[PDB]
RNA sequence: CUUUAAUGUUUGAUGUUCUAACGUUGACCCGUAAUCCGGGUUGCGGACAGUGUCUGGUGGGUAGUUUGACUGGGGCGGUCUCCUCCUAAAGAGUAACGGAGGAGCACGAAGGUUGGCUAAUCCUGGUCGGACAUCAGGAGGUUAGUGCAAUGGCAUAAGCCAGCUUGACUGCGAGCGUGACGGCGCGAGCAGGUGCGAAAGCAGGUCAUAGUGAUCCGGUGGUUCUGAAUGGAAGGGCCAUC
RNA sequence: UGAACUCGCUGUGAAGAUGCAGUGUACCCGCGGCAAGACGGAAAGACCCCGUGAACCUUUACUAUAGCUUGACACUGAACA
RNA sequence: GUUUAUUAAAAACACAGCACUGUGCAAACACGAAAGUGGACGUAUACGGUGUGACGCCUGCCCGGUGCCGGAAGGUUAAU
RNA sequence: UUUUGUAUAAUGGGUCAGCGACUUAUAUUCUGUAGCAAGGUUAACCGAAUAGGGGAGCCGAAGGGAAACCGAGUCUUAACU
């Protein structure tokens, strides 16, 4: 039978150029007015997952 | 929505590129209603490209090979 | 009144000492109070962290009547 | 907690805000300040404190 | 079970 | 209006009967040599009761589960996130149910900037006035102060006061620190647009270091980015926020 | 019942030794007897803790539910104040 | 009298007696999706449940709590 | 065997013989190897049946953006040094 994809995980990551994901920040959801403007706007544009994750993150998405 | 190669395009037979034609070439798929031409691999001869969407690119590349685009 | 209590430590310190060649805007030294005040090329952030402004190596000085540590940042 | 959470809307068209707190409970005056405001970009009126 | 062995 | 009182309209509503649905675990007749059942006749009830569907309440009668971890065994007690100092062996880091304390807030000024200013404590003198209130002088030299715990800073003040004020700006960010990670911190500089200053210049909150909660789901505003035949719309995305 | 050519003492040692070190003692093999040892046999400790085990039992634990109970509609009609 | 057949025979269970409380009979109650049946071919001097336990002398104070019983005006309150 | 550590007086085995525990399927990635190579390969099916037909499809030669879309660029932002 296929492998079945972590559904909740191609909700979170996506797979770029060189092999690698791109995802969301943390902490931009709510409780939004004591966060510094600096540290939300850092948490705007996406990142990349770290090199000690991609084996979480993969293991999750055989199809991506 | 798909995209199309310089380097197909010269391989529809019928110096002719809109969808049903890249489509019996086998380059898009029956179910495509889109399709642009990206500026990836070389053209030569020349090509007449109908109803695409086409980069700067692609432009160049097409009317330097001698062809034509007609959206 | 039960103790058992601490904080993470925070890791203040020297992070580039005398002679090593930073590139600009990096930190010298993590501190609280001024310990080191910024020299010349140095600059000095909210925590009282001390950064370079200009590429070049890190020095340590006394200066002044006070006799404080200054750290500034020289051309290589 | 007493301090509580207030937006400061944008004097003009444009729906923008800026978000903070105030003690309702002693400075009830609303609160009025000079803002930038991204979308006229601007330093427009920004208004309101709940 | 019932203390000593075995009562 | 302070609060009552006289017809309505219909509508149920409490109400009155009726009988014909329906109940009869009264009597009788026949199928029948039958205390079942069916039909019939009568008596008694009667739109009640009862049952179906929906619905509030009750419901250890039954059912399925939950009922944390650290711990000088376990339990009791205590503790569980964060901040400060010591233990920590002069870089970082570093354990214990080691030693001591603090936070879960506050401030539109207690933020910005320009200008200015400088404590504590003791002695001497001085109305009420006292060991200590305010006044003057000398000593003193930051032992004061810093919204708060501790530590480190602080006079060029970061301490104290006034004016003008909103930089407690939006977009970004070379380059660093710190983290297994999520993440957290510092940051010159760039662009727009601000305030204070004659100007050089300063300002992206507060002397710094606690003052906090991921993700899902949902709310509000913005924004046509999306829109399942098409145009719309719902819903979704994106940005702000709860 | 791993295999045995299966002694004492004092030490040592995964800390209570026939088997290790030192030393003492003892010619080879039975039979009748005794139970101080072989942490003797039997039974994967019942105490104790642990497992995000099991089962029953309890209750103003949670969540449901049979039952009990409330009303609305249906089976359910007529004539009068 | 009964009881742990196989480590407990007992002071435990039952018991006559007593008290509460339910029940108008198609009874309450109990086994049953139901029909049917026990209760009972009984009918409140009966039948069920609960406690207490011959008998003698007796069984006081408390209804706030928790249960239960009664209430109807307000308040709150379901489907509709 | 399990342990920081076992001659251990901790576990298991009276002895022998036979038997007794990392497999299989489909996905997926990686290594090695073979083929072909900007291409590679076909599934069901067809069949002259391990051939041949069948290119439906799948992977790869293009990315960036949530997306519209743009494209060797793209996004971010009014714009980026
Ligand atoms: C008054 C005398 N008693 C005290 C209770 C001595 C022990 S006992 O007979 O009573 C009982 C059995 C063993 N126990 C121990 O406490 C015990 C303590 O250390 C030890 N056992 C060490 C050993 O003796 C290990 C031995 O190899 C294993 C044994 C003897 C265990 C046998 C199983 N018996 C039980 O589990 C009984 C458990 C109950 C009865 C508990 C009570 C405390 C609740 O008693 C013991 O364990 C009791
Ligand atoms: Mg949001
Ligand atoms: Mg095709
Ligand atoms: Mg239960
Ligand atoms: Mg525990
Ligand atoms: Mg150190
Ligand atoms: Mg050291
Ligand atoms: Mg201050
Ligand atoms: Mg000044
Ligand atoms: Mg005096
Ligand atoms: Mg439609
Ligand atoms: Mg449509
Ligand atoms: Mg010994
Ligand atoms: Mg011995
Ligand atoms: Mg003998
Ligand atoms: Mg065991
Ligand atoms: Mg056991
Ligand atoms: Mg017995
Ligand atoms: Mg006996
Ligand atoms: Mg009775
Ligand atoms: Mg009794
Ligand atoms: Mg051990
Ligand atoms: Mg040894
Ligand atoms: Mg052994
Ligand atoms: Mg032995
Ligand atoms: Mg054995």
């Amino acid at each position: 039978p296929k492998i079945k994809t972590v559904r909740g995980a191609a909700k979170r990551f996506k797979k770029t150029g060189k092999g690698g994901f791109k995802h969301k920040h943390a902490n931009l959801r709510h409780i939004l007015t004591k966060k510094a403007t600096k540290r939300k706007r850092h948490l705007r544009p996406k990142a990349m997952v770290s090199k000690g994750d991609l084996g979480l993150v993969i293991a999750c998405l055989p199809y991506a | 929505t798909a995209e199309i190669r310089l380097s197909d395009l010269a391989k529809v037979e019928g110096g002719v590129v809109d969808l049903n034609t890249l489509k019996a070439a086998n380059i898009i798929g029956i179910q495509i209603e889109f399709a642009k031409v990206i500026l990836a691999g070389e053209v030569t001869t020349p090509v007449t490209v109908r109803g695409l969407r086409v980069t700067k690119g692609a432009r160049a590349a097409i009317e330097a090979a001698g062809g034509k685009i007609e959206e | 009144t039960r103790n058992g209590r601490d904080s993470e430590a925070k890791r203040l310190g020297v992070k580039r000492f005398g002679g090593e060649s930073v590139l600009a805007g990096s930190i010298i030294v993590r501190q609280r109070g001024t310990k080191f005040h910024a020299g010349a090329n140095v600059g000095c952030g909210r925590d009282h962290t001390l950064f370079a402004k200009a590429d070049g190596k890190v020095k340590f000085e006394v200066k002044g009547p006070k006799n404080r540590k200054f750290i500034s940042i020289e051309a290589e | 907690g007493i301090r509580e959470k207030i937006k400061l809307v944008s004097s003009a068209g444009t729906g923008h805000f800026y978000t903070t707190t105030k003690n309702k409970r002693t400075k009830p005056e609303k609160l009025e300040l000079k803002k930038f405001d991204p979308v006229v970009r601007q330093h427009v009126i920004y208004k309101e404190a709940k | 079970x019932t203390x000593p062995f075995x009562x």
